RNA sequence: GGAUAGUGGCCUACCAUGGUUUCAACGGGUAACGGGGAAUAAGGGUUCGAUUCCGGAGAGGGAGCCUGAGAAACGGCUACCA
RNA sequence: CGGUAAUUCCAGCUCCAGUAGCGUAUAUUAAAGUUGUUGCAGUUAAAAAGCUCGUAGUUGAACUUUGGGUCUGGUUGUCCGGUCCGACUUUAUGUCGCGCACUGGUUUUCAACCGGAUCUUUCCUUCUGGCUAACCUGUACUCCUUGUGGGUGCAGGCGAACCAGGACUUUUACUUUGAAAAAAUUAGAGUGUUCAAAGCAGGCGAAAGCUCGAAUAUAUUAGCAUGGAAUAAUGGAAUAGGACG
RNA sequence: AGGGGAUCGAAGAUGAUCAGAUACCGUCGUAGUCUUAACCAUAAACUAUGCCGACUAGGGAUCGGGUGGUGUUUUUCUUAUGACCCACUCGGCACCUUACGAGAAAUCAAAGUCUUUGGGUUCUGGGGGGAGUAUGGUCGCAAGGCUGAAACUUAAAGGAAUUG
RNA sequence: GAAUCUGGUCAAACUUGGUCAUUUAGAGGAACUAAAAGUCGUAACAAGGUUUCCGUAGGUGAACCUGCGGAAGGAUCAUUA
RNA sequence: CUCUAACUAUAAAAAUCUCUCUUCUC
């Protein structure tokens, strides 16, 4: 029973990074998963990708870049406050220098730098770097 | 409640200190004196008309409303003229980053003017101390059946 | 794959092509379609065998595809839908084909094991079928409001 | 994996996982039941007084033979009895049987230390002056 | 209805059968007065809080009390047990 | 360690760390990733109920408005206008310099990033009345250079600029901000208690009264208002017992 | 309790061997071994690897099934079958290489995707003994199971692995 | 308007026995630790000289053996010889 | 880039042990 999709996703993209895989295959195709890979791409992390549809919630077919050293869930979507996000920086991000925990708020799915300038706080997703 | 003929016990059931007059050529039945609590609640219509007494009403009765207004789920129905609500929500122990649904229930007063079912959505009230587990009483039922308002397939 | 009564595997199923609408050389109109469906239904068939035989005797790929519309909801929408799904009716049957076993003989303990995974299944299906309001609440189920509906 | 559960309305279990596992340290164990107050006659605390009975050498374990000095003491403040070691060379002759004597822990934690069998005390003072004292000899014991 | 400064099974009288529970009731234990806090310290946190501030509680153990706005008072009483 | 050469016993002498403090014992925390939410191990070391069904709890498939076009308030850095600063020493400038050390226009193209209005088949609840804020108003058309540079005015008529009698009302959890968290401690503003622990004082006169203060955050659990609508849960209209006119 | 009653075979009767053998060796021979009803609930009920998920590496082969062969023998002059060979796959027990990882290693294609710490998941253990003991329950006709300590006591017990 | 005193009334408290918690002796009964030059054998570690170990049941100076079922933690990963 | 065949068979007894355990630097 596939439970997080998004967790699935970026399973998947590590493995295959770790691999090597140039590329990768997600079953599930959430919107979740499409906007996680919106800032993927914008961040810089990530190359093109793709959608297939199915009349089932579809496919993504995502082009690693290499530039990928890992994605990541936190599949508990612990609530966080606006101060606590620094924490989980200093807890998740390899150094303070760069490094995107990635967290979803009423705004919609955003990096942290994106949150803390728009200075608004939601629900924490996963984070890249 | 008060299942038909509400003037059943050993004593009679007027509101206080409303006069019905034999001195009148009307033959009005009763002098119903009835008010609207506030808040945005509206007086349901079964109160107006009514013949019951129900002194703890919180529109026909003596009881006055003020305070705390709360939302909760009618557990149990059994009691006379009464209720016990549900409350279910979620606790933060923060040791673990966590929520928990806890529940705490809690009696009210429920007037003839309302029909309640187990498992309502219900809005209620805050009052005088009524009894030791009653200080609160209802308002409204909103969810009248939750999904049974439709239950025959005949198209 | 997740197979509840066994530790079975198989992704064995069926997969819809993409199109919902109808293929290009299908000549029949969804109406005719209807009025078969619904002769088909007045012989007492149960809606599963139908889909089957329209795949079989004709070019219905799908009820939907073709009519707009399933099977069990079309057989709701002209007030002819069973009171019991097929899925449910065929359980409980195979439920009643057991308890016969079991009282015929004693000894068939696995038999009993078996037992207690179908009505588990059973119990699955009417807490289901429970909460979507198609059965009323106040059905149950322990040996004999079967053999009295089934029988 | 990771068999403890991670959902957002989901440590009941884990509450009362620790809840019931904290049982598993005996430190936890034995804060929690005072077994330090109702067992083990020296009652938690650092000291106690107690009145000698007899004296007794006992020997050492295997990897030493030195026959140490001891003393049967019962507490006074329960009159349970129990050893307690006088560390010193002259101490012996300093126990002056039928005496008051202030006893600490042997700085092992309710066990034996070294090897000393059985023995769970340190003899800290002697007759109100402290046997430390007497043996340098910086006090004298007034012979009561 | 009584009673209370006043609600309320507070107490009574006539009835009704109910209330709480595995989301931890009730019972047992607490060398527990609760808290403000203290110690400890990447972060998360663990333990202590008899004790300067807050409340609440007692004046040997229970009870009963007049007076007084305010007492069930104890450097105020009435009684028993010690 | 010690059983005839003791680097440990016990003294003496050399010393090492501690220092008016230091050593013992009993409890406690960190070390402890040895209670593991963050963050434990479970083929063999400690340990997967024999297996299976299964209440409660817990976990739960994906799916329902997203893009532009335009305009703007901006807050940042982009040319600098002036103010002017360091090379030049008792005093000053042309010149070289940190290419503005202090202040704007931002169409300097620039990039943003926060909203706000908006055209979306694009709702941001809307009426019943104020009050009309205001100008499509439209009445005399005019103070006036033909010229919309500029306005008193009074029935239709923009309400959203704010008011008020309802009626409506999907609700959540969440989240932002604000309101409450006495004090004391904590954090830290200032302040020569002789420094400092502190404490909440003091500083300036000319000693002729004149002044500074006693700064600021934190507390998240319960509760209240609050901007947001992504996350996740919930309701619809199925016998239309449905929505509007 | 009841039906069976061959063989085997705990008790036991016995003859060897040894200083000792009511141990192993060989004879006999009850319970029990087959079972009908009723209990029994444990076993080294061990792959000493919980389940449900997705993803990662090559290689044959093997079972059940299905796909396509101008495939081949079959022969029912003939097709149809079947039975075989090829190619692919679905699912199942497994296997071989490898380390790409990961482990205390032994090894494992999961014991991986685990400090770059977070798919969801129920149950377990916190040094060794004391001890699965005491005790109180609980189930039991009983043998016994599920539940389940503490005092006390010790600095190791122990796992893999090294060369002797 | 005191004494006395009708009623009830809160009811402390006393007797009486029941019932329970905790300490508490205790004839006697049954164990475990540490003490390692006590005694008897040698169970185990190798094929421990009968492979070990486990569950079960009987017996057995003691170890343990025995019968039945298991497992490799074994000493076999191996017969298309 | 042509091969599918041979093969054997002992088990007699062995029971035990109180020692010291000692140190690595330019
Ligand atoms: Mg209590
Ligand atoms: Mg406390
Ligand atoms: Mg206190
Ligand atoms: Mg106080
Ligand atoms: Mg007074
Ligand atoms: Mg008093
Ligand atoms: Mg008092
Ligand atoms: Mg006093
Ligand atoms: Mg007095
Ligand atoms: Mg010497
Ligand atoms: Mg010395
Ligand atoms: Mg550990
Ligand atoms: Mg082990
Ligand atoms: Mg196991
Ligand atoms: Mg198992
Ligand atoms: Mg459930
Ligand atoms: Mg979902
Ligand atoms: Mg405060
Ligand atoms: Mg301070
Ligand atoms: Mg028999
Ligand atoms: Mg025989
Ligand atoms: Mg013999
Ligand atoms: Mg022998
Ligand atoms: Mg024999
Ligand atoms: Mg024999
Ligand atoms: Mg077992
Ligand atoms: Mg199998
Ligand atoms: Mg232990
Ligand atoms: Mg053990
Ligand atoms: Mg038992
Ligand atoms: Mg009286
Ligand atoms: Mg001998
Ligand atoms: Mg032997
Ligand atoms: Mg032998
Ligand atoms: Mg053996
Ligand atoms: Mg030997």
């Amino acid at each position: 029973t596939r439970t997080s999709v998004l967790a699935d996703a970026l399973n998947a993209i590590n493995n295959a990074e770790k691999t090597g895989k140039r590329q990768v295959l997600i079953r599930p195709s959430s919107k979740v998963i499409i906007k996680f890979l919106q800032v993927m791409q914008k961040h810089g992390y990530i190359g093109e990708f793709e959608y297939i549809d199915d009349h089932r919630s579809g496919k993504i077919v995502v082009q690693l870049n290499g530039r990928l050293n890992k994605c990541g869930v936190i599949s508990p979507r612990f609530n966080v406050k606006i101060a606590d996000v620094e924490k989980w920086t200093a807890n998740l991000l390899p150094a303070r220098q760069f490094g995107y925990v990635i967290l979803t708020t009423s705004a919609g799915i955003m990096d942290h730098e994106e949150a803390h300038r728009k200075h608004v706080s939601g629900k924490i997703l996963g984070f890249v770097y | 409640s008060t299942e038909l003929t509400v003037q059943s016990e050993r004593a009679f059931q007027k509101q206080p200190h409303i006069f019905t007059n034999p001195k009148a050529k009307a033959n009005r039945k009763t002098k119903r004196w009835y008010k609207n609590v506030g808040l945005g609640f509206k007086t349901p219509k079964t109160a107006i008309e009514g013949s019951y007494i129900d002194k703890k009403c919180p529109f026909t009765g003596l009881v006055s409303i003020r305070g705390k207004i709360l939302t909760g789920t009618v557990v149990s129905t059994r009691m006379h003229r009464t209720i016990v609500i549900r409350r279910d929500y979620l606790h933060y122990v923060p040791k673990y980053n966590r929520y928990e649904k806890r529940h705490k229930n809690v009696p009210a007063h429920v007037s003839p003017a309302f029909r309640v079912q187990v498992g309502d959505i219900v809005t209620v009230g805050q009052c005088r101390p009524i009894s030791k587990t009653v200080r609160f009483n209802v308002l409204k039922v909103a969810s009248a059946t939750g999904k049974a308002n439709k239950q025959f397939a005949k198209f | 794959m997740g197979r509840m009564h066994s530790k079975g595997k198989g992704m064995s199923s069926s997969a819809i092509p993409y199109s919902r609408n109808a293929p290009a050389w299908f000549k029949g109109s969804s109406d005719g379609v209807v009025e078969q469906i619904i002769k088909y239904a007045r012989k007492g068939l149960t809606p599963s065998q139908i889909g089957v035989l329209l795949r079989d005797a004709h070019g219905v790929t799908q009820a939907k595809v073709i009519t707009g519309n399933k099977i069990l909801r079309i057989l709701k929408s002209n007030g002819l839908a069973p009171e019991i799904p097929e899925d449910l009716y065929f359980l409980i049957k195979k439920a009643v084909s057991v308890r016969k076993h079991l009282e015929r003989n004693r000894k068939d303990k696995d038999a009993k094991f078996r037992l207690i995974l179908i009505e588990s299944r059973i119990h699955r299906l009417a807490r289901y079928y429970r909460t979507v309001s198609v059965l009323p609440p106040n059905w149950k189920y322990e040996s004999a409001t079967a053999s009295a509906l089934v029988n | 994996g990771k068999g403890k559960p991670r959902g957002l309305n989901s440590a009941r279990k884990l509450r009362v996982h620790r809840r019931n596992n904290r049982w598993a340290e005996t430190t936890y164990k034995k804060r929690l039941l005072g077994t330090a107050f109702k067992s083990s006659p020296f009652g938690g605390s650092s000291h106690a007084k107690g009145i000698v009975l007899e004296k007794i050498g006992i020997e050492s374990k295997q990897p030493n033979s030195a026959i140490r000095k001891c003393v049967r003491v019962q507490l006074i403040k329960n009159g349970k009895k129990v050893t307690a070691f006088v560390p010193n060379d002259g101490c012996l002759n300093f126990v002056d049987e039928n005496d008051e004597v202030l006893l600490a822990g042997f700085g092992r934690k309710g066990k034996a230390k070294g090897d000393i069998p059985g023995v769970r005390f340190k003899v800290v003072k002697v007759s109100g002056v402290s046997l430390l004292a007497l043996w340098k000899e910086k006090k004298e014991k007034p012979r009561s």
